[PDB]
């Protein structure tokens, strides 16, 4: 079975699919800080 | 009026479209000043920055909305922009598993006397609620206009205020909440700590949340990054991009678009697959008066700033500072995600 393995840094949109509206757009290169 | 639904749509859809790319060209700013962790809303910039609009007139105004490029939006009707943010606020409002709130206050300094049209259109399209505030009592004004935002971020931004400059005649804060429930939840039974590489050299052990399930997915040759879909109840989703190297390699925020981002989901798969993904919690503030006088938004933060549509007489005032906060929790559930932004009105 295929695998994704998110263990590096990378970026993130939170969208609405309707409206395609992009509510959140980030980037964690570090996930165990602020 | 089919043909008019018709193109409120359109005009939706375009929305939507120039407040990615706003959204991206914002991003690629603010990682000019800042490596590491990075988090924003688009909409609630874009929502902050049209709250603003109903104060400003002429040039002001239209360089806010080039900057927000939102430059020739199919229609020249007055109010269309802001209706169009409420038409999408009451449609979003509805769908009652997507989990988005929304709201607007304005605190209003006590002695200054604002447009009755400008409360009048605020609260039309915004809903915006009026708080009078004495600016001029620092420690008083900061503790009342942080309850008011404690309230409604339920806590997740407990201070977005501290420092009250005294000259303050009005402060725009638009919030936005969101609690997303994962469509597949991840099991925390099954969360341990793993590696997660922070670069080519440095590892660090991170919680790491296993999924199993149909994922929609893809592998961009071109950048050599995997595109994951990860979807929430009520039709909205994250996207997470990964880049497979760490090195010299391509920035992505360099060439994110929404014909980039329309090409992914183009060219998604769905299968059976094996999902890990870390537990995180973000908390980003940025002072964005500078940025977007980098994208072109420079009169409303000037001496020659015409906010004439909010004082009921006389404007020589100006927007001294925009902040945004941001904070975005995810785990094994979901994730929640609040946005306040506020806009200052000096003399
Ligand atoms: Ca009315
Ligand atoms: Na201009
Ligand atoms: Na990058």
């Amino acid at each position: 079975p295929p695998v994704i393995k998110i263990d590096r840094p990378f970026h993130f949109m939170i969208y609405e699919e309707t409206s395609g509206m992009l509510l959140f757009l980030g980037r964690v290169v570090n996930p165990t800080l602020l | 009026s089919e043909e008019e639904k018709a193109w409120l749509m359109a005009s939706r859809q375009q929305l939507a479209k120039e407040t990615s790319n706003f959204g991206f060209s914002l991003l690629r700013k603010i990682s000019m000043r800042h490596d590491g962790n990075m988090v924003f809303s688009p909409f609630g910039m874009s929502l902050a920055m049209t709250g603003l609009m109903l104060g400003a007139t002429g040039p002001t105004e239209t360089q806010i909305k080039r900057g927000l490029h939102l430059q020739a939006l199919k229609p020249t009707k007055p109010g269309l922009l802001p209706s169009l943010f409420k038409g999408l606020r009451e449609t979003l409002s509805r769908n009652l598993e997507l989990g988005l709130t929304q709201g607007s206050f304005a605190f209003i300094h006590k002695d200054f006397d604002v447009k009755e049209t400008f409360f009048n259109l605020s609260k039309r399209y915004f809903d915006t609620e009026c708080v009078p505030m004495n600016f001029r009592n620092a420690s008083q004004a900061k503790r009342l206009m942080n309850h008011y935002i404690n309230k409604e971020t339920r806590g997740k931004i407990p201070k977005l205020f501290d420092e009250i400059n005294p000259e303050t005649k009005l402060i725009l804060v638009d919030y936005i909440l969101f609690k997303g429930k994962w469509l597949t939840p991840f099991d925390p039974v099954f969360t341990e700590v793993d590696t997660f590489h922070l670069d080519k050299y440095k590892t660090i052990k991170v919680p790491m949340m296993y999924g199993a399930g149909k994922f929609a997915s893809t592998f961009d040759k071109n950048f050599r990054c995997h595109v994951l879909k990860l979807p929430y109840q009520g039709n909205a989703t994250m996207l997470v991009v990964l880049m497979e190297k760490m090195g010299d390699h391509l920035a992505l925020e360099d060439y994110l678009t929404t014909d980039l981002v329309e090409t992914w989901l183009r060219n998604m798969k769905t299968r059976n697959m094996e999902v890990f993904f870390p537990k995180f919690k973000l908390d980003q503030k940025y002072e964005m008066h500078e940025l977007l006088r980098q994208m072109g938004i420079r009169r409303i933060f000037s001496p020659f700033a015409d906010l004439s549509e909010l004082s009921a007489t006389g404007r020589n005032l100006q927007v001294s500072r925009v902040l945004q906060r941001t904070v975005i929790e995810v785990d094994e559930r979901g994730t929640e995600a609040v946005a306040g932004i506020l806009s200052e009105i000096t003399a």
